[PDB]
């Protein structure tokens, strides 16, 4: 009885990493110490964006970097979010 | 080794094909920092002087220098009609007998053509049009090709012109001892 049975907590809702299942073991494809290998290395963010072309005009995409290569990259959307999703629900069809 | 060395002043100049390290800055700028060559002509004036200085160098050491190919050795070899009235008729088959005047012109342009102030200019002019043929196939390359990432001319460099050059490096010497050919390094011409 949702909310009323959700005030309480009284279920839980069955996420993806409970349906998780172990792959099977038998056709499965592909430490501390003084050595240098436990040691971690630091990455460093770079902002980029925008480009000089007029399509690239809005991208503001967050790179982490070890070294040279990506290791994560977020673009961070939304510098041309316009609300047309919502204007089209006070517009006749044809407008 | 001409060809190598072009390419090798491109890159030395830091113009595209070969920009695209200092190609990158301006896509990392953000929201918060900017360049600093900006009002400068400075690094404007140092950027295309060193682009035509590696033109002129290129054209003294593969080109002529200022050696322009001269004519008067051809018109030597072909003509043998000489003539002590002023006629210089020539030894060919759409020659004819010339009315150059004595008095007018070939007394004149045999002076113009040894003076100090004209031999001069052909020399500057021959090198002008040769270091201009290269500022145009300077910029025929800015306008032919995409950029090569940083790793890849490093790989150019490294891996396939410097190997071959130190390769001519063994050659030469060596043909030029075989048929005798090594010049005098004493002060000569
Ligand atoms: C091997 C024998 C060589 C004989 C000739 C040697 C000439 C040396 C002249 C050096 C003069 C400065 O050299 C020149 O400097 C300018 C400014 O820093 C650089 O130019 C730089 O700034 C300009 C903007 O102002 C950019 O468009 C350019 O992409 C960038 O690299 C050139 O890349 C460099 O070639």
């Amino acid at each position: 009885a949702e909310p009323q049975d959700g005030f309480q907590g009284t279920r839980l809702i069955p996420t993806g990493a409970d349906f998780q299942s172990p792959p099977d073991p038998f056709i499965d494809e592909g430490v501390d110490e003084d050595s240098v290998e436990g040691r971690k290395v630091r990455h460093y963010t770079v902002n980029f964006g925008p480009q000089h072309p007029a399509a690239h005009g809005v991208l503001r995409l967050i790179l982490e970097l070890n070294g040279e290569e990506i290791v994560r990259a977020d673009p961070h959307v939304g510098l041309l979010h316009r609300g047309t999703e919502k204007l089209c629900e006070y517009k006749t069809y044809m407008q | 080794v001409f060809i190598i060395f072009f390419i090798g002043s491109v890159a030395e100049t830091n113009r595209a094909p070969f920009d695209l390290a200092e190609a990158e800055s301006e896509l990392v700028s953000g929201f918060m920092t900017e360049h600093a060559a900006v009002i400068f002509v400075f690094f404007f004036l140092a950027e295309y002087g060193s682009i035509v200085l590696m033109c002129i160098l290129t054209s003294i050491l593969f080109l002529g220098g200022y050696l322009l190919i001269s004519l008067l050795d051809i018109i030597y070899n072909n003509l043998l009609s000489w003539i002590v009235i002023g006629k210089y008729i020539i030894f060919i088959f759409p020659f004819w007998g010339p009315v150059f005047i004595d008095l007018g012109l070939y007394e004149i342009i045999s002076y113009l053509y040894n003076a100090p102030t004209v031999e001069g200019s052909f020399y500057g002019l021959s090198l002008g049009v040769k270091t201009s043929i290269l500022i145009f196939v300077f910029i025929w390359t800015r306008a032919s090709f995409p950029r090569i990432r940083f790793d890849q001319l490093m790989s150019f460099c490294w891996t396939v012109l410097l190997p071959i050059l130190f390769a001519l490096i063994v050659l030469v010497p060596c043909i030029l001892y075989s048929f005798n050919i090594f010049p005098v390094n004493i002060s000569l011409l």
